């Protein structure tokens, strides 16, 4: 349950100036793949990838650094060897608490109360504390499914590990008119539904 | 890049405040850092933390290594600062407003760089300093930032909130309003 991490390099040889770094590790059905960045300010100037296996400078900066890295032996076979210890071994540890981990929505309908700014008469489905990102909402009209007429946010990332969304239909709706938000996701096991009704 | 899930060690290092940052992130959210004043590793949620740990002096290694970095790459560069960028905010409700009932309000703060930075939330005008939170600041894949400000209320009719930005890039504060 320990986190392995790695050295970066150490290069060699208001007023602000930046240097930043990533280590990234990509999982893909049974494989890793590992991105070691150097960036400075907001210029990524030298690379290791494991698919390249060697440095390779992404700009003229980094055309030293690719130089005098590559022919460096144990520092390259450090790198080659990122995949398959960090990468593998972080990912193998964190279980499914990590890898599957489901938090269920909560499911909100309610007219948008903004009309004279949106100029649009809109039903609002708001979903909401979820996780993963991944999610269907679909809208039905007396149990018709609507599939024109429907606008939605951008998947929002709150920042603390939830998402929400919001997924509105632009009605005309009619005394009688029952509408129905359906929310599916993988951590319920049925879909969710929520109507609101035309008064 | 195909991927199930991309988990990353992010970090940097500048000359103002925050001068440095060494954090973890798994599909785009943090979780976990080291705080480099305390020397600890502070873990997102509570059940990680339980769970798992993380060496934090191989990240205060790290932040050393990355302080050599730019030292080198200053002289390199002949002390190239970069521009400006200046941040897009958005405020939003991480629950459905009911009036008179508990929620909390985000206040998202993108695409901006250096990762310096002053935020506070403003109700009715005034300056509010309880019942607020805020994120690290949170890398992104073309190298600029992004951070979280969060404030706990409770929505009622008569009020007004604000988050107010100050940045470089920025020819005056950004006040980003919202109301329930
Ligand atoms: C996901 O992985 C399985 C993995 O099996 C792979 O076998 C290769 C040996 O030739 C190795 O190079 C690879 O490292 C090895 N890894 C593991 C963990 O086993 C892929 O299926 C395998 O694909 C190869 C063709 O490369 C085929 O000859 C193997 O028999 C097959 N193995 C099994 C058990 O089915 C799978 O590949 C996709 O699926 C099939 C092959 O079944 C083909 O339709 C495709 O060519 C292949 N897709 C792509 C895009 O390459 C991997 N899936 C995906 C989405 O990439
Ligand atoms: C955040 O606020 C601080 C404090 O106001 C700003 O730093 C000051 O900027 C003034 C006026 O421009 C300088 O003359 C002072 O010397 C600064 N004080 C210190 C201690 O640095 C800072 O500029 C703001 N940050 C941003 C990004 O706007
Ligand atoms: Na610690």
């Amino acid at each position: 349950q320990a986190y392995d991490g790695k050295d970066y390099i150490a290069l060699k040889g208001p007023e602000n100036y930046l240097f930043q770094g990533r280590q990234e590790c990509y999982a893909f059905n049974g494989t890793q793949r590992f991105l070691e960045r150097y960036i400075y300010n907001r210029e990524e100037f030298v690379r290791f990838d494991s698919d390249v296996g060697e440095f390779r400078a992404v700009t003229e900066l980094g055309r030293p650094d690719e130089e005098y890295w590559n022919s460096q032996k144990d520092i390259l076979e450090e790198e080659r060897a990122v995949p398959d210890r960090m990468c593998r071994h972080n990912y193998e540890l964190g279980g499914p608490m990590t890898l599957q981990r489901r938090v269920q929505p909560r499911v909100n309908v309610s007219p948008s109360k903004k009309g004279p700014l949106q100029h649009h008469n809109l039903l609002v489905c708001h979903v909401t504390d979820f996780y993963p990102g991944s999610i269907q909402v679909r809208w039905f009209l007396n149990g018709q499914e609507e599939t024109a007429g429907v606008v939605s946010t951008n998947l929002i990332r709150n920042g603390d590990w939830t998402f929400q969304i919001l997924v509105m239909l632009e009605m005309t709706p009619q005394q009688g008119d029952v509408y129905t938000c359906q929310v599916e996701h993988t951590s319920l096991d049925s879909p969710v539904t929520v109507e609101w009704k035309a008064q | 890049i195909k991927a199930d899930h991309v988990s990353t060690y992010a970090a940097f290092v500048q000359t103002h405040r925050p001068t440095g940052e060494f954090m973890f992130e798994f599909d785009e959210d943090e979780m976990f850092y080291v705080d480099l004043d305390k020397k600890e590793t502070v873990w997102h949620l509570e059940e990680f933390g339980q769970a798992f740990s993380f060496e934090a002096q191989g990240g205060l290694a790290n932040i050393a290594i990355l302080n050599n970095n730019l030292n080198t790459l200053i002289q390199r560069s002949n002390h190239t600062q970069a521009t400006n960028d200046p941040p897009e905010v958005t405020v939003f409700p991480k629950e459905p407003v009911e009036l008179g009932q508990p929620n909390t309000l985000i206040c998202h703060i993108d695409k901006f760089f250096p990762p310096v930075l002053n935020v506070t939330w403003l109700c009715n005008g005034e300056l509010v300093t309880e019942g607020v939170a805020e994120s690290l600041f949170l890398p992104r894949t073309d190298y600029s930032f992004h951070k979280f400000h969060y404030l706990t209320f409770v929505p009622s009719a008569e009020d007004f909130y604000d988050c107010r930005v100050e940045h470089w890039g920025l020819d005056q504060p950004l006040l980003k309003h919202w109301e329930a």
